[PDB]
């Protein structure tokens, strides 16, 4: 049962309890997702004391290097928080459409130059475990030496195999990743979930493509089911860029972290269920669960003859681009016909400038090198 | 302890099961509101006419099924922006100086990723007749120079 | 049977009277035969050094010993960058390489597979033979396609 | 208690007898370590016809996955033949100090570019049983497939809380180890004692840090009580890397392999006597025994009748580095500051090149991937 003494912590437990409660409700439809509770994350929408789960996802692995594609049909990262953010993006597209048909019905209202969230709307992220990277590499009460603390705050990246991250020391891996090189055998570097959450609180969670329509959206709170979790998560997520001054409208979100003070998920997260290779994601926008094979980053199914087939996931780059094109064609927004995925993302001057400033500031303050994917990942044309 | 606190606790525990993922914090009584203490920064209570229950599962599918006439505009337009890297979309056209360099060069501390990339790039550009002459040639060189490594 | 047991009893005494120190009775063929050492380990040198001064706990005494009488050794230590030798390739088996080095629909994969097979053949080769394979491949490429590689 | 059958090859018999006698002599001072002798290893210093034990150690288990540390205070490997090498390292440090003050008393002499061992002085290693990994076969390593002949030389490694030794590169082991990966339950891989003895025979026993002062030191012989294992022991520690040609100061030592006529291997302490968790070690340099808990690699003690105290071992990386800096300060050999443990080991140019060449050669010869520890294990600063 949902065991919690309803004192002094309840809200974040209610985030924890309702995440697992929704998960098992999804298992009632598709029992195939049994055992995926190892690493699960969710996003909640809060209004005036009311909560509604927006996106739910699980996963602790990523795309393998030899399975990369240039058409954007593969999910590069399948960690729980990343897929929760992607489902949140899909819900945001749905809400933008809802505004486009009935402004009163939607969470958005027309701002000065873009869609702005209505007053009282807040988004909260919950993770059953500490995000990989800086937030996990320390659990001791104190490090003692300040130097070992600052190298404990350096940017880290995951690799195409394994459930941990590798310290990307300064002046190392400055060479851009290449599509041919990764296919030749080189392991694909992808940034850790801690640095991805840092980016989410700096540049917003909405991403580059949604930045055409809406103002930046930030997580109001990030909840983890680990008992202490207090200073380390702050350092990993907000404090590293607390001195950064992003250009307008972006700002560094002073996100709040609240701890699930009982039933902290470590045994259910750090053993046994790691044998799974399939991740799943759910969102309010679609209302149904989708299971994605993490090794190749695509959702597989049995054909009409009972044989295995593959298809792109709804959270992939190509599907998001197609959804946004549908948004524009329904909203009557004029767009250039021949464009690529990165050209559309580069079409946001403010978001692109803020991202470049953030990466350059991370460069100057020697937090590390941000591991950009090869450009060929985003050169595919959509229409 | 207190009966009101017990009632609020039972309310929230039952709400966990009655509708998972949907929460309604107690606000009908200030004492009963203490069962779920909202964080000080998250307690930004404000008057708004919109409410949670207006979110429906599968709403994206519902909105796509609507007719195109119901949908209004936002007064915006999207403009392409050429990437700072001007290199062409398929990197099959590796720069000629580059591909000659990684083939002529000796220091393979990159662990042959560069040499293999150059080999793939020269293979792609060559004619199908020239490509096959090349790849049996590379095969023969491999089987002749290093037979302990290939013939297992 | 003479002097053999008289030699053996000394070794039998050492294991009980002086645990950890072994003395072998040399310079006497009868006494030397009781515990013959291998000829590879027979490094008999007339050193002035003896094992008797290996006092137990010598490190403790030397640390508390005055720093004045600790003369310099001359050497000097300098840092060097811990080379981030993250294991670059995704390894594949030899039985794997042979098939992918044999496929004829390589152009459909844009020659990625064949080049990967070549790379991992080169990776597992020794430096001399890998270099010679490199020159051979460059030579056959320059011979077969001067049109594409302008040299 | 009693040796047998003199006039045969019995120098190794004397080594075994004196190792056991020294262990039983150390029992009287500390009655806690009774029954540990199931897996015991020792190192002897030899000069002409004089033998002296300088390192003695016990243990057959290693560091647990969830108890790893980043400050280098934990003993990662507590196997008997490894802690013996660490005690030998401490003894060599003591001998360097003795050379600093009394050149005629120390085993070292001033060479061309580094301290060189005195003529006639040699070190010999004894192990109660076969080293873990290649040197022993009990189960499932039997004929039936000719491909298993390759596994007779391939590298093997240990696993935290695991038993026996497993081959490398099956499905998961072809990936780097990560601190935040071992945290949350990835299996930490430590190379088997057979492979570590191969590294000792190739690059020397002095290690990277002690290579700053002294030339490489090699075991003159390795003795294992287990009968008829001499052929396989030689294959595991010398033969499979005989063709390797390290840089000029290093060479592959042709270690003499010997066995004792009277021996036993039934003692394996795995449910054999009491399933001992802790281990003990003794160094001539220190002159006193020490007990560590292999589960965490720390010395556990009690004080004021009511407390449990965690204390780093004298063989831990932090203590070795502290001893190194104390030696340098005492001998006035200036060292860079700040400097990490990884930087100090990498500072030894000749040893680092030899180690890299050895690992690369092992990889090329299809012997296996040497499973390096995460860099976070050695990033701590020394001051
Ligand atoms: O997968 P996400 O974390 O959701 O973020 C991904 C992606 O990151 P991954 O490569 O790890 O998937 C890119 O980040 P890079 O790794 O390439 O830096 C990319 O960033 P760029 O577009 O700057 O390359 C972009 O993030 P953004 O939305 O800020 O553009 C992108 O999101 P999409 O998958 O939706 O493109
Ligand atoms: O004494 P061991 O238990 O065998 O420890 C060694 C030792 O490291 P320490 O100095 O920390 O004891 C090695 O160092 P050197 O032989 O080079 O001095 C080496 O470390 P590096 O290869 O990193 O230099 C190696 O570590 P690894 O396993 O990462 O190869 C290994 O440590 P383990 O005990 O962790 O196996
Ligand atoms: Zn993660
Ligand atoms: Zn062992």
């Amino acid at each position: 049962p949902a065991v919690k003494f309803e004192e002094k912590t309840t809200f974040f437990e209610m985030l924890r309890e309702h995440t697992y409660a929704k998960f098992y409700e999804l298992c009632k439809n598709n029992a195939l997702i049994y055992g995926f509770e190892k690493v699960i994350a969710s996003v909640f929408l809060k209004i005036n004391g009311n909560l509604q789960i927006i996106a739910l996802s699980t996963g602790n692995k990523g795309l393998r290097g030899d399975k990369i594609v240039n058409d954007g049909t593969a999910l590069i990262d399948c960690h729980a928080e990343i897929l929760a953010r992607r489902g949140l993006l899909r819900f945001l597209y749905s809400e933008v459409l809802k505004f486009s048909t009935e402004p009163p019905n939607s969470i958005f209202t027309k701002g000065k130059n873009a869609l702005v969230l209505k007053p009282g709307i807040s988004f909260h992220l919950f993770i059953n475990t500490a995000p990989c990277g800086v937030a996990r590499i320390d659990k001791k009460l104190k490090p003692g030496t300040s130097d070992d603390l600052q190298n404990s705050s350096r940017l880290r990246f995951k690799i195409d195999k394994g459930m941990g991250t590798v310290l990307g020391g300064a002046s190392e891996f400055e060479a851009p990743q290449t599509f041919d090189g990764i296919m030749m055998g080189e392991r694909m570097r992808t940034m850790s979930c801690s640095d991805k959450l840092l980016r989410a609180n700096v540049l917003g969670v909405q991403g580059a493509i949604l930045s055409h329509f809406i103002d930046p959206i930030y997580y109001s709170s990030i909840a983890v089911a680990e008992l202490n979790n207090a200073d380390r998560l702050r350092k990993a997520v907000y404090s590293r860029a607390a001195t950064f001054k992003p250009p307008a409208p972006f700002h560094v979100q002073d996100v709040e972290i609240g701890e699930c003070q009982v039933e902290d998920t470590e045994q259910s997260t750090s053993a046994a269920a790691r044998s799974t290779i399939s991740s799943m994601n759910w969102n309010l926008a679609d209302g149904n669960t989708e299971v994605v094979r993490t090794s190749d980053g695509m959702v597989h199914d049995k054909d009409m003859s009972g044989a295995d087939i593959t298809t792109p996931s709804r959270l992939c780059k190509k599907n998001m681009a197609e959804l946004m094109i549908t948004i524009c064609t329904l909203t009557k927004t004029s767009v250039d016909y021949p464009i690529s995925y990165e050209e559309l993302k580069a079409g946001s001057q403010e978001y692109a400038a803020a991202k470049k400033s953030f990466i350059t500031w991370l460069r100057q303050k020697d937090l590390g090198i941000w591991q950009r994917k090869p450009r060929e990942f985003q050169m595919f044309t959509i229409n | 302890t207190d009966e009101t606190a017990r009632k609020a606790a039972t309310q929230l525990l039952d709400q966990i099961q009655d509708t998972p993922g949907r929460i309604s914090l107690n606000f009908e009584t200030p004492e009963a509101a203490s069962v779920c203490p909202i964080p000080t920064s998250l307690n930004q209570i404000v008057n708004t006419k919109w409410t949670v229950n207006q979110l429906q599962e599968g709403q994206l599918t519902m909105l796509l099924a609507q007719d195109a006439n119901k949908f209004k505009s936002l007064g915006v337009k999207n403009i392409k922006k050429g990437s700072v890297e001007t290199q062409i979309l398929p990197r099959q056209m590796d720069v000629k100086e580059i591909v000659e360099k990684l083939k002529k060069q000796d220091n393979d501390s990159d662990q042959f990723v560069g040499y293999a990339a150059a080999v793939a790039n020269v293979l792609r550009r060559c004619d199908a007749e020239t490509a096959q002459k090349i790849t049996q040639a590379i095969t023969a060189t491999i089987e002749k120079e290093a037979p302990s490594i290939v013939n297992c």
